[PDB]
């Protein structure tokens, strides 16, 4: 799909710079249109994948109850809206059920939903369901922060203004002790 | 013969949960109760709009008395007792 | 033995229930269908049940026990029953 | 003396139960077996039982004590008995 | 209607103490003098009365209403009477 | 008067023990040795005694008051009591 | 409206060189000649949230998703003007809010303050407008907002406390009748 | 012009919504209905620099003054756009200059960063842009541009570098030949 | 437990293997800087895994006083350096322990002593946090203890996912540190 | 230079002696979390050492464009092996030149860093072969290159200085010969 | 208590057990710069253990005020330098101290003064801790006493372990400040 | 050198005089928590002299490898006053310019360890390591930097909470060249 798709990305970015008033012949041009698509499909790279695939079994045993967290994970998303990036960090907290998973497992989860055009509540809610889901936990915190370039570059403008987005399931909703102890933790 | 029923952050507005997955069908049926299961949690409840007041009286007319009420954390909680 | 204590966190509609202490009868242990346990770090051994506390009350009734008392405590809700 | 006061806190299932103050019934206080104590920056006496609070509470039934209330305030759980 | 709940926050000995909802008694909303409002972003109206808890209770028990149980909630004492 | 409402903080073994607001019996009062004061930032006088609890209840139920319930709030220890 | 902006803006520079004169100043210097105008404009600008709607700002940007979690946009950059002193007051608003199955478009939060901050106000009045403004055009489970600002009136004179600050907060909903929300609120913002 | 960007708008939606339907998105959905026209106009705001001449934003805000002492504008917001791959490229840019006999109004050297960096750019050329046209409209002893920015496409991809930074510098006039100015601007940059 | 003597016997096995994967990943063991390489990277190797050689006991050394010491003790930032056993490459962070002790006091240093005992093994941050946590609880019999290790693992940071920033977070309360919020959150408090 | 056909027939031998490894130190290869262990490791291995796999030639990608500025790229992230003791070494790479006329894509300036560092190396080879790589590409007037790293191996052993910081520098062409074009990149890099 | 006629007696057996450590260590008395180490190394051991000197009622000096104030005061960042007993090695951090006074306000100065008492001493963290909090109660008498002792262990950086970044801090809660967690987090977020 | 035979023999020398030390101060060395202490305290001063029992040929090992700035940093360093017998903490910052010669990372920390683990003064311990590296390696020119907390400042005597000692000595082209000197420092910040 990729491969195929490449010609019709390129053909649309050179039609852009044509557009815009630009010269797409110029020398600091003349690849842009590749560039930007190969960009483009690679920012987007979570739709080719599938949790099963990037979980990889990497599903362990872990006896004893104890919250896991994985936090400043490095975030770069696409606005669905503008064509932008938002960028930031997640931090994700969780108590097994018996079941553990890979730590690497959960920047992954992050890559999969990240790497798409989307809206920052709807990513936050995907990492928090697909490790519900995964791993049957007690529960799962999920916190997202990020600068939305639309909100900085254009628009409004508010150049420090930042988007905190959170999900908490199971225990993480139901005991406030739990989610007490997540976001101390994450700070 | 014993019932559970709760209320979360104000007494006066629902939703109000009235069962769990063991509960009375016939009962359930009978408040006008929509069973789910929120994100995350291993059980399902069953659950109104109405506020506790109206539950609680409703409940009277099917034989049950208010034994005890509880708060804990934001949850209001009532135990009845078919008597 | 007229005093019981048990109890349930977090949400009321799921299990498990605590039924019992080290010192608790051990066939209305056994009759609830009870495992003892002692979480880490705690001084002392615990009686518990997987089911709701709504079908512990009913099946306590049976039992000749009736409820007193309904409290929360931090996390946790507890019932205080007496066999009168 | 018609009211007790007991409590006991963090977990239902083991002791220490406070089962008095300075003014309590002493001949009661050493039925239970309790000691009189004052904790650290503490302005009074409280006497307590090793006996998680379901001892207690049957013990007391024994001296014509029933629970009138339950109640959990902060991390401690509170029962108020009358002599009836 | 034969149940009530009525609440006060913060210290029991002054009001506003809450009565009702918007499906309370009007009636007995005029009788105790209570007013309607619906505080900002909340999806009910309730009905409050400046009076401290223990008027309406001794005003309550004068309708025929009695104390079924009392509990604190967050920073919220609660009352659940009933018409007996 | 029919309800009484009676309550200590932080440790039940000691007092003070609140027992009255403004509008409360001034001979139950005086008969309990309650002074009264307002806390600095109150809108309200409050009665109080320096005896712990328990020693109240008894000396309330001399009066024919009995307890109806007890409950926690905060860190406030209360008594709902009736006659 | 822009025309009572265009029919305004002499009368305001009118003022402008007033007070230049009252004040003792040269309006006739080379530093001063485009003053009153370019005062006068800057005046107009500082309170052009006079001249818009939430419905304009809105502009259809509430969508749907099952969303039933805490949304913030922090750190929003906010100038408003002290009604009393005619001075700037500026520093940051953090807006928190609990979706009832309408969520906003993000920017439009930083957009409502806009409204509000860029006219004469007082910090409470400015941080109540924008928490009853979300609430009305969501009809959410909650709102919270708090401002944070220094008011040049009491740093460059009056006072004259060099590090003092004005934190405002509007809790509605769910924000104020569950403190735990208020607190996952309160702790996200730092 | 403004009527370039009017007629040029529905090919720039055409173009974006054919990328939508091309990476495998369905344009139809609610959250990209409008999604081709809102991302042809915010292409066209990070462009707007090719709207704009020297000559215009200047606006003849030129003073005369015996101000022979440096004068510095640093911390200057600047969102720029990688003409290799269309991706932003954010930072600040940092002036100083060594007045002759005339001094540039200080928000105009944070407008000439405008001209220039709201175009397609490669760092390199977008400073030495902003040095010429300070240097070419005040004709001053010296100029100093510093611009540090992080590129997009060294961090969200490709060598995904999360902490590089580009700086780049460039020093005219005396700025060059002085050492001991250029050491001055440096240090009061910091 | 491993002793000197069996790490004198498995160094020249370690070296051999060592210098075999110098050989398979195209270098040549021969040049100036990898002629001793087969050798200190055996005994590196040895060092990062000393922890096989340790006992609790051993560790503790009869360093329990008693006291009349009912208030809570903390021993935070301890430096902790561990091998992740699914990639055999470090992960370094610090622990911070707190405890309520119950008539019986360790001795301060103890508490990084047992850091060193699981952390210089091949461990999972979860296996490494319980650990520590249980080795206080049966040699001090204590009201509670409370652990929380924070580390960053250099396989999610030089390869992998390469989230540069990422960091673990691990906790364990046991005892009164779970029962009670209360104590937890002095804990949580105190640590910062 | 080592190929995907040379990894994949080398991977078992990598695998055994990972296994052996594991047996030599006292360990149970048949254990669950070590069953896996002498693949995993053998493939982080041979990806921390992929720079033998790699030429400038390739790296540079003719991305080689047609200036008078100082171009800087700093904090790169870095993450080597000491070939000592076979232990990470990591840290941030500072690369600054003065182009003659040639100008490098910025990325490659990084890529640069990731041939040399992905090999087992010591600090000093590092610096020195970024610098002479970059020196040869693009014949510019000059090139210095400052890294920072923390050596694992003597945090984690050895002498056991948890602060311990490794800094090397190589100043070639204009930055040696010239101390203000060195003294500039120095400022600008902090 | 010990007395500066005291200081005077011992201080040549000190200075002769410092000359002796000289010798011990393979070092030369007699080069310039030892020459006077026994005599200083003497006197600032006596310096260091001051506090023997001292007692709660001579550093009190009557000041406490009847001022009925019924809210938080707290004195923190208090540096405070003390001696192992274990190892004769410093440890030294911060104290942090609140209180609620009942009728009686202390002096200001007179919370770092006590801490000054029992920090000059061969010392446990713990039972410094606890004698600065109970000093307080007795002293005042008040609703309750807070103190936090933050502490870097010379024994715990310098050998040992040898873990650079490790802190010990042990934490007393006394009266309303045990009774009352609101009045302990206040206390707490105050000392931040 | 200070060998192991002589810190057997010395070691009951040191616990007899921390015994008599705890008495002269007037404790009891029979109390339960001093018992152990006269042994503790002279093992503690055996090691935090240790480096009289080090020679710079030992340290320098398999160390040295056959022209451009090298630095190690942040080299955290515990010593001993030799006036007061009190510790002296902070951290030293080596630069050198090879001639040929390379040194081994690590060894430039043990040669702090050498000289840092005995009684000292500031201005001698900076001097010894300087001159160490200058005679291991022949280089063109070494710098170090000291910057230490001295406890006797501190905890005693002026009891100025902030103060900080910082020695500095430049040798061969550290001292002879100022550029060399300058990027050196800038270096170490
Ligand atoms: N809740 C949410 N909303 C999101 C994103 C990403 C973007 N959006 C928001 O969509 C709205 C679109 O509005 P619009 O049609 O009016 O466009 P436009 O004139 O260009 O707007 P503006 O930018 O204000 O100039 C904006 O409000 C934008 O913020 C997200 O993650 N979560
Ligand atoms: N609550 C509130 N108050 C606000 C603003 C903005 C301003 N103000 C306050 O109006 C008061 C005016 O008093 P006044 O007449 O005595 O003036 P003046 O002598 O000049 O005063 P001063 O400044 O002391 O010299 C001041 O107290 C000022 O602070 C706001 O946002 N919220
Ligand atoms: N000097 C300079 N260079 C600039 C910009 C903006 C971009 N560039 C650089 O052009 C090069 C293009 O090379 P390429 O064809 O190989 O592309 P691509 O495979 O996608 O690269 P990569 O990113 O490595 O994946 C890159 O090196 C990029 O960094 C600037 O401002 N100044
Ligand atoms: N819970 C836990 N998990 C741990 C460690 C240490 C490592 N791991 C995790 O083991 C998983 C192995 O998966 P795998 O087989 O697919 O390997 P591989 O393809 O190389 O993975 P990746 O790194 O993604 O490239 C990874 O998820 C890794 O993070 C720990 O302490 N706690
Ligand atoms: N110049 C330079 N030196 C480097 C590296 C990487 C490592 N090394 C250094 O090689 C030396 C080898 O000595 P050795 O045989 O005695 O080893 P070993 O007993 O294990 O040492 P130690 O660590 O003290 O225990 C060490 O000094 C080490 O630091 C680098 O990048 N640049
Ligand atoms: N609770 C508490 N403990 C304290 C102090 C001061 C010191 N200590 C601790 O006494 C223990 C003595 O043990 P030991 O005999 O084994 O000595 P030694 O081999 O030298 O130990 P080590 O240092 O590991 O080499 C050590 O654990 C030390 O930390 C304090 O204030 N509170
Ligand atoms: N240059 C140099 N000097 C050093 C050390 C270590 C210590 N000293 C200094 O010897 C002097 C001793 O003097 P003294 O005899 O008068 O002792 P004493 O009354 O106890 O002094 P004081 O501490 O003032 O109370 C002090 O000045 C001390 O600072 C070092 O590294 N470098
Ligand atoms: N989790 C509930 C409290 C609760 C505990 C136990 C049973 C029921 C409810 C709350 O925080 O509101
Ligand atoms: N520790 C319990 C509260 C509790 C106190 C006393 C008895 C029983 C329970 C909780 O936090 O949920
Ligand atoms: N201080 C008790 C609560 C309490 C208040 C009042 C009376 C009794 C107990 C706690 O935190 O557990
Ligand atoms: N929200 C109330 C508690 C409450 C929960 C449920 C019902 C009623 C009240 C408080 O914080 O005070
Ligand atoms: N404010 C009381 C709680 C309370 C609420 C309502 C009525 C009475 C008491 C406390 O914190 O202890
Ligand atoms: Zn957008
Ligand atoms: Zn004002
Ligand atoms: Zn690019
Ligand atoms: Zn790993
Ligand atoms: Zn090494
Ligand atoms: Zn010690
Ligand atoms: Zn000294």
């Amino acid at each position: 799909d990729n491969e195929l798709n490449l010609p019709n990305l390129a053909a649309a970015y050179s039609s852009i710079l044509s557009s815009l008033g630009e010269n797409p012949q110029r020398q600091g041009l003349l690849k842009t249109p590749w560039r930007a698509a190969s960009a483009m499909q690679f920012f987007t790279k979570g739709y080719q994948e599938t949790i099963s695939d990037v979980l990889n079994d990497a599903i362990f045993d872990e006896d004893h109850d104890e919250m896991v967290i994985v936090k400043d994970i490095d975030m770069f998303s696409m606005c669905e809206h503008h064509l932008v990036p938002f960028v930031g960090k997640v931090h994700i907290g969780y108590l097994p059920n018996k079941q553990v998973l890979g730590l690497s497992k959960l920047a992954r989860i992050v890559e999969i939903y990240s790497r798409r055009l989307q809206v920052q509540e709807r990513l936050t809610k995907q990492i928090a369901v697909a490790i519900t889901e995964a791993l049957r936990p007690a529960g799962v915190g999920v916190v997202v922060e990020a600068t939305h370039m639309c909100m900085v570059m254009r628009g409004v403008q508010k150049m420090n203004s930042k988007t905190v987005t959170s999900t908490m399931l199971g225990v993480f909703r139901e005991d406030p002790k739990t989610r007490e102890e997540f976001l101390t933790l994450i700070r | 013969p014993y019932l559970l029923i709760s209320t979360q952050i104000r007494m006066e507005v629902g939703p109000t949960m009235v069962g769990d997955e063991q509960s009375d069908p016939e009962l359930m049926q009978h408040l006008g109760a929509s069973k789910r299961r929120a994100l995350g949690n291993n059980f399902y409840e069953y659950y109104v709009d109405d506020p506790p007041r109206i539950v609680l009286d409703k409940l009277e007319r099917r034989g049950f008395r208010v034994l005890s009420m509880t708060g804990v954390g934001q949850t209001l909680v009532w135990c009845l007792h078919k008597e």
